[PDB]
């Protein structure tokens, strides 16, 4: 039930990195997963993959495992329920096949068989 | 299961800290260990202990869930109070976050459980009748 | 596109009716032995979460949409069509600590 | 039905203030809202409250009757404690009425549902004892 | 029977004692009949009677014996509590000679039989969900 505002739209040149922010509000940053969704033009959607505010642990797709780096920082509670995060991404061996649209997403649920699944996505940042 | 002690999943998922109930349950009257100002101050806060615990097992009697930790009844849950999905709610928010959101439908419930077990042991009362 | 799980390429509708949408793949991505999602997915924007978990609908999701999963393929159905419905739609399996396999999309035009 | 209130069946047959039971059942205990005068007297009404609270509780847990308000035992009615019909009290006398007829036998029959439980969970203890 | 009075059969065999239990179970909270010596002293021992009686009350309540006066559980009979056969127990020692050889492990079994209740209720909870 609330915002994940990301970063704008740098277009870069194959080789370099580009670093995308993701900072939330809202809701408690450290309870849901967040996860990477890009949709480029070439294929449709791609999963990228999710790390865990709270346990810290990452889990992301063999196409993406030595390219991505992704990290986040540590919530500053609002209220008892509500805190403001922030998630970063950043990629290694850039091409122009990676154009598209990246957003971040927050996790579906705190516990089940749904946990990781993104449910609250961001607003979408242009690549190069 | 890991023993998170008193209280200790106070903001965990209202379907983890619903496993562990007895925890509270025991801690809520402690137990047994005369004019001066912690004497009479302490004699205060002891029988304000069972008074309140005696309310909650008085309210628990007269539904019919006295001797439950968990208790099913006939009540249907109104949307009105809550119009939220099953997995939203066990798997997501906690028992703190839902106290607020029900706060002000939680007298109306509170009447929907009492006359919900009289209307049970009336019918109890005809249907040993014979 | 390198896809495993297909869908249903393309449909067409209209309104006040009702669509249905594919998705099956091979038996490492699909499909009695994964949850499946579903996914609106306006072009390059923000998307959406339908139903999660086969049949289970997000919240606010409204009672048109509807899930099935048989032992061979997943279907989302559309009932009562209505306007502000052309989009592309995506399905993902899943289990409880893996990743969302993604779709091939499905473009559904309400036309009418 | 009608939300008479409190004690609001005092004078009605006792069939109709049998089905209002859980009104007199919450306001026996009240609830919850340091030295002087009333502090003291207040204290002592207090503790009184939940002494003769848990004496009826005591005394309905001992006969198999905890958490019931209405209950149904195994002593048969004497006809030496009254000798009337089944209509010509439900639908006649008060159940200030009935006390004054019943106030001597009253505690022969308490002795006689205390052990009307025991000889229950002791032919159970029996029954489950294989 | 012979009604052997309270704590009667304290020197008699745990199986002649366990079936006198309600007389016991009567006068552990007896009843109801302001500032000097025995004033405050009276209403502290007061106070004391109804706290120690309610941790019985609540520590039968987690368990699912709330209303038992024997009570029947899960727990199985572990041999390192007691190794003695069934015959040396209930027509043997007494009450007081077996509290002495439980004293250590009344504590281990204390928490077996809250865990056991706690699930058995949730085991329930999934009884009743269809
Ligand atoms: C405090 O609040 C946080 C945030 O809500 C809670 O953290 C969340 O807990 C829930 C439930 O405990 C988690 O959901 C589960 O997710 C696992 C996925 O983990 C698996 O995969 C991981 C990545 O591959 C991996 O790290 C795990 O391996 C272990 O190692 C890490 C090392 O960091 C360790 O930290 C882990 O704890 C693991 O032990 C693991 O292999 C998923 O498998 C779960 O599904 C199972 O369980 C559910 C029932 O819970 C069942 O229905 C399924 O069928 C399946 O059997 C489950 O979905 C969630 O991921 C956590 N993180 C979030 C939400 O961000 C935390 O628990 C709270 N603690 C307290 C004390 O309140
Ligand atoms: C829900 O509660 C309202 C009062 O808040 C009541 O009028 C209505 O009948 C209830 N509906 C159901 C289905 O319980
Ligand atoms: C409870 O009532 C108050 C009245 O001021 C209202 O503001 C609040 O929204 C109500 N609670 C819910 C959950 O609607
Ligand atoms: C009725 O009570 C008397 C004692 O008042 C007793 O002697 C008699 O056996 C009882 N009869 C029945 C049928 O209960
Ligand atoms: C109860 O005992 C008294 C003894 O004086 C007697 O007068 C009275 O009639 C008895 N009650 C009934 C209902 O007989
Ligand atoms: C008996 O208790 C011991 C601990 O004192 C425990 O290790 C053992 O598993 C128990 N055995 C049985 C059969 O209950
Ligand atoms: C209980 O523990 C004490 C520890 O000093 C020990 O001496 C005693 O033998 C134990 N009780 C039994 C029945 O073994």
């Amino acid at each position: 039930q609330g915002q994940l505002v990301q970063s704008g739209a740098t277009t870069t040149k194959p080789g370099s990195s580009v670093k995308i922010s993701c900072k939330t509000s809202g809701y408690r940053f450290n309870f849901y997963h967040i996860n990477w969704i890009r949709q480029t033009a070439g294929r449709g959607p791609e999963w990228m993959g999710w790390i865990s505010p709270y346990s810290g642990d990452k889990n992301l797709a063999p196409a993406f495992q030595d390219r991505v780096n992704m990290t986040t920082d540590t919530e500053v509670p609002v209220t008892s329920f509500t805190s403001t995060g922030a998630a970063y991404m950043e990629i290694r061996n850039l091409t122009s096949d990676d154009t598209g649209t990246y957003f971040c997403a927050k996790g579906l649920l705190r516990d089940g068989s749904s946990t990781w699944l993104p449910y609250l996505w961001g607003q979408g940042t242009l690549l190069t | 299961a890991v023993f998170l002690g008193f209280l200790g999943a106070a903001g965990s998922t209202m379907g983890a800290a619903s496993m562990t109930l007895t925890v509270q349950a025991r801690n809520l009257l402690s137990g047994i260990v005369k004019l001066t100002v912690w004497g009479i101050k302490q004699l205060q806060a002891r029988v304000l202990a069972v008074e309140r615990y005696l309310r909650d097992q008085q309210l628990l009697g007269i539904w019919g869930c006295s001797g439950k930790l968990i208790c099913c009844t006939n009540v249907p849950w109104n949307s009105s109070w809550s119009n939220r999905n099953l997995s939203e709610i066990w798997d997501n928010m906690t028992w703190l976050q839902w106290d607020k959101e029900i706060s002000n439908y939680t007298q109306i419930i509170y009447g929907l459980l009492e006359e919900s077990q009289n209307q049970q042991e009336k019918n109890e009362q005809d249907l040993l009748a014979l | 596109s390198q896809s495993v799980l297909t869908q249903s390429a393309s449909v067409s509708g209209s309104l006040g009716q009702s669509v249905t949408i594919s998705c099956t793949g091979p038996n490492s991505v699909c499909c009695s032995h994964k949850s499946i999602s579903w996914y609106q997915w306006p072009p390059g924007r923000a998307p959406t979460l339908i139903i999660y978990e086969d049949n289970e609908r997000a919240p606010g999701i409204s009672p048109r949409f509807s899930g099935y999963k048989s032992y061979w393929s997943a279907y989302l159905t559309i009932s009562d069509l209505r306007p502000e419905d052309e989009t592309t739609y995506y399905c993902c399996s899943y289990t409880h600590n893996s990743g969302c396999v993604f779709g091939t999309g499905t473009k559904v035009s309400v036309l009418g």
